[PDB]
């Protein structure tokens, strides 16, 4: 997942959070990728598409 | 009146004497007494909630020999 | 650390709320349906 | 024995489907059993069917370890292979050494160029009972899969806080005597299933003074595995820690061997459901 | 934000201490979850004898019908009395013999 | 229970059997003509058989 | 089962644990061990003769063990089965060695 | 035989030249048509054995329900018939009266085993093939249709090598290796 964070520190702050696509596919962020900074690895209920947007509902 | 073994012995005293000290308690009752005793108990339990046209089904006997059976039994 | 603490406090809050709502539902059921059935029983005599 | 084992699994799952299909007759035969026991009247459904009572004359003489392990529970000792993933690192080879020292009646097999279908076939015709496949991540071992072989279950676990006996110190040699077991709060039916899986790979009947013990203690779906030796003093019992300690978490349990992944799943970790983190042995 | 699952537990000295004294309680009470190594009546007697001879004849013809691939009877640690006698006398009727010992050993006499 | 053959006829009770059975049926019949019910004696006869064996 | 041909007594009886029927056997030259194979079990059952116990169950055939024979001189076991395979077992002395000839 | 009129059919009702009451509904004929049984007396040779099993099962259910003799022999007979293949489940003892049946002993015959193993397209084809001598169980060729195949002995029902049927199935999938003759 590309750009909801600006740094791996930010993703480290937000690890384990539950996200979802706009299709309601639930998911969880797992680990920040190393070289592209705000990019991370998430796991979903099944295969999401390239035309989706993930969402971290915070308050 | 709420003794179960005593009242079971009372109403199965007849076929124990027909198909036999004596034994009356289950875990000692050998064949035809056991089959008819268990069948009598199951009939008496099932006659409360089961329908009266469905609990006591007669064996299909033809007319002219069931009537002769009844006449000789009444004799 | 905040993960474990927030998850377990949310679980505690949900398990308290379900007990509270089920309690008020069946207290309204029992100690007012007894009076509903009592009124029906003393209305069947008429 | 290909055809024998295929048709034997076929007949077993036919009998299991027939049991769950005609398991209503077991409990309504139980109802008329206790109706004979205390002389209480029998329901309408059990009162008007005449065939069930004249089968009950025959069926009045009817009346822990489960269906895969039940045939040879204490009769025969297990036989375990311990193998790594493929081209393993040296710390995974040390960990596989430690797991083959954990389980008695376990040997270790070098893994490389072994396909998992013909590995499973070679094991289940050479007579082994269990296969433990270990997976790593840059040294740190991350999974172990236990497959019970006469078409038994596979339980797949992840391993989490792994400290190794090779990693600590030269504290000596291990004991290798038949250990005692400890299972702490395995309370659900999945808990008893996982207990039977994890404990039918130890030898039946250790000595009463067998001085090593190994504990599988459940702490919210995180089975802490430690291994201890002991010597009972005048005032308590003194515990020394020996051999590896980790936490295994069951994420999958299916009902075939390792090769297919077409087997029916008995349990697997629903992670993304809405009420995921609210119950244990979920 | 809400989070999906509980994190993996950190193993500290308190949880190792609690786990060790659990093990100590079990190990001083020997609460170990190990694997464990695996005449009547006249009428009842004659009922038993009748179904025994029925069972014998039926098993014989089931084996012959099955073309004697069957699965054997389970186990019977029976009890045999042998008297002592010459093994000449334990033989068949023919002019010869094979051994003139006695059927009981010296340590059986 | 008593291994006897009993005929309740008219205003008397005939009985054939062994002497222990005859003693038992005589006490049963006389206490049944007094007010205590005979199924109490049948119950104590069953109790005494399973207590004597 | 074993038969003394002096005192005419069946002094030994060997069963398995699986309730199978045995179709062929083979004894040691130095008759410590009897060995027997079935046509429904794919294993070979190895009993001591001095004690009565089941010493081993050799496994590795994938077909019913049709025939057994011990070599009379070097005491190596040869079994052969309907999986098109003859197999040579070195039982004695720390080997537990198996050589399958297809 | 001539479709009696109303006065005749009223006057002689019990007349039937085909179906009698001793026939038992022609069930020997019916199940020997189902499982393609050659000789007439195989039904009744199996019916004697079903009557043996059910006579023992009656006389064994007439024992008291808790004694170990009844429980041991009921379980032992149940295990023997399941292993032979007549019974399909060793769970309940009412199978020893209800589910023991000449059709179950006939489903265990060699052509029916064949047809269920997809080794022949019908039971009559399986009869023709094992009469023509294509089928061996184990090593030895089986030649008669009535051969009863137990559960462990149905793993070895194959064709003989050098069978034309074995050759044409191998050459249908062109896996025929002519080194081992097929």
């Amino acid at each position: 997942i590309k750009d909801m964070f600006s740094s791996a520190m930010e993703v480290a702050r937000f690890e384990g959070a539950q996200i979802k696509t706009v299709s309601g596919i639930r998911g969880e962020i797992k680990r920040a990728l190393s070289k592209p900074e705000g990019h991370y690895r998430a796991a979903f209920e099944d295969k999401i598409l390239m035309s989706d947007i993930v969402i971290l509902r915070s308050w | 009146q709420n003794d179960l073994e005593l009242q079971q012995f009372l109403r199965e005293s007849h076929l124990l004497s027909a198909f036999n000290g004596i034994v009356y308690q289950d875990d000692q009752v050998i064949g035809k007494a056991r089959s008819r005793t268990l069948e009598m108990r199951l009939n008496r339990l099932s006659r409360v909630n089961g329908h009266q046209d469905k609990i006591n089904k007669l064996e299909k006997v033809p007319m002219h020999i069931r009537r002769g059976m009844i006449d000789k039994h009444v004799k | 650390f905040e993960a474990r603490q927030r998850i377990e406090e949310k679980n505690k809050e949900s398990s308290d709320y379900h007990a509270k709502m089920a309690h008020i539902v069946n207290t309204i059921n029992t100690e007012e349906g007894a009076e509903k059935n009592k009124y029906e029983r003393e209305r069947k005599l008429r | 024995m290909l055809r024998r084992q295929a048709r034997e699994r076929r007949e077993y799952l036919y009998r299991k489907a027939q049991e769950l299909q005609d398991s209503q007759l077991q409990q309504k035969r139980q109802i008329i059993k206790q109706a004979l026991a205390q002389g209480k009247p029998l329901p309408k459904e059990l009162a008007e069917d005449e065939s069930l009572q004249k089968d009950f004359r025959y069926d009045q003489s009817l009346k822990q370890v489960d269906d895969e392990y039940a045939a040879t529970s204490g009769i025969m000792d297990p036989r375990i292979i311990v193998t790594t993933s493929r081209d393993p690192s040296t710390r995974l080879s040390q960990f596989a050494k430690e797991i083959k020292l954990l389980f008695p009646n376990a040997v270790r097999l070098n893994r490389g160029n072994y396909v998992m279908p013909n590995l499973v076939d070679a094991c289940k015709k050479s007579g082994t009972t269990d296969l433990v496949v270990l997976h790593e991540h840059r040294g740190v071992p991350t999974s172990l899969t236990i497959s019970h072989f006469p078409h038994g279950p596979t339980a797949q676990f992840s391993l989490h806080n792994v400290v190794m006996r090779h990693d600590i110190i030269n504290a000596g040699n291990q004991s290798e005597v038949n250990p005692h077991l400890i299972f702490d709060n395995f309370t659900t039916a999945l808990g008893k299933r996982v207990v039977c899986i994890l404990k039918h790979l130890f030898n039946a009947g250790p000595k009463k003074d067998s001085e090593r013990v190994i504990t599988f203690a459940n702490r919210g779906d995180f089975i802490s595995v430690r291994q201890h030796v002991y010597v009972r003093t005048r005032e308590g019992v003194e515990i020394a820690e020996v051999g590896p300690r980790f936490e295994m978490r069951l994420f999958e349990l299916r009902l075939g061997t390792l090769e297919n992944k077409d087997a029916d799943v008995e349990w697997q970790l629903r992670r993304f459901i809405r009420t995921a983190n609210k119950k244990d042995y979920l | 934000f809400d989070r999906t699952a509980k994190p993996v537990p950190v193993i500290t000295s308190e949880v190792t201490e609690s786990l060790e004294d659990m093990i100590r309680r079990r190990i001083q009470d020997s609460n170990f979850d190990d694997l464990q190594r695996r005449a009547l009546s006249e009428e009842l007697q004659k009922a038993h004898s009748e179904i025994s001879e029925l069972y014998a004849n039926l098993v014989y013809k089931l084996d012959v019908l099955s073309s004697v691939h069957f699965v054997p009877k389970p186990a019977s640690t029976s009890l045999e009395i042998r008297v002592e006698t010459p093994t000449i006398s334990m033989e068949d009727a023919q002019p010869l013999y094979m051994s003139n010992a006695s059927s009981l050993a010296p340590q059986e006499i | 229970l008593t291994k006897c053959y009993i005929l309740v006829q008219g205003n008397t009770v005939s009985a054939m059997g062994p002497f222990k059975g005859l003693k038992e049926v005589r006490r049963v019949v006389e206490d049944c003509m007094k007010n205590i019910h005979p199924i109490y004696h049948i119950k104590e006869l069953m109790i005494k058989r399973e207590l004597a064996k | 089962r074993a038969w003394d041909l002096i005192r005419y007594r069946n002094f030994r009886t060997f069963t398995g644990t699986e309730r199978i029927q045995f179709n062929c056997l083979a004894v040691d030259p130095s008759g410590e061990v009897v060995c027997a194979g079935s046509l429904d079990n794919f294993d070979i059952h190895v009993w001591s003769v001095q004690t009565g116990q089941l010493l081993d169950a050799l496994s590795g055939h994938e077909g019913p063990v049709s025939c057994l024979s011990f070599s009379q001189e070097n005491s190596v076991l040869a079994s052969a089965s309907w999986d098109k395979t003859i197999r040579i077992w070195s039982i004695f002395g720390r080997s537990q060695q198996v050589e399958p000839i297809e | 035989v001539r479709k009696l009129k109303h006065h005749e059919q009223k006057l002689l009702k019990k007349v039937d030249f085909l179906e009698w009451k001793q026939d038992q509904g022609h069930r020997d004929t019916q199940v020997m048509r189902t499982y393609h049984i050659q000789n007439r007396e195989d039904y009744h040779k199996y019916n004697r054995i079903c009557g043996d099993i059910r006579r023992l099962a009656n006389k064994l259910s007439l024992l008291p329900p808790t004694d170990p003799f009844r429980r041991k022999h009921e379980q032992l007979l149940l295990d023997k018939l399941y292993a032979m293949g007549v019974l399909t489940t060793k769970s309940k003892i009412s199978d020893l009266e209800n589910k023991v049946t000449v059709s179950a002993i006939c489903r265990r015959r060699l052509p029916v085993i064949m047809h269920r193993l997809k080794m022949a397209e019908t039971i009559q084809d399986a009869v023709k093939f094992i009469e023509q001598g294509h089928v061996r169980v184990g090593p030895n060729l089986i030649n008669d249709p009535a051969y009863l195949v137990t559960r462990n002995m149905e793993d070895y029902v194959t064709w003989v090598d050098n069978s034309k049927i074995k050759k044409t199935l191998l050459r249908y999938r062109n896996q025929i290796d002519d080194f081992d003759f097929s």
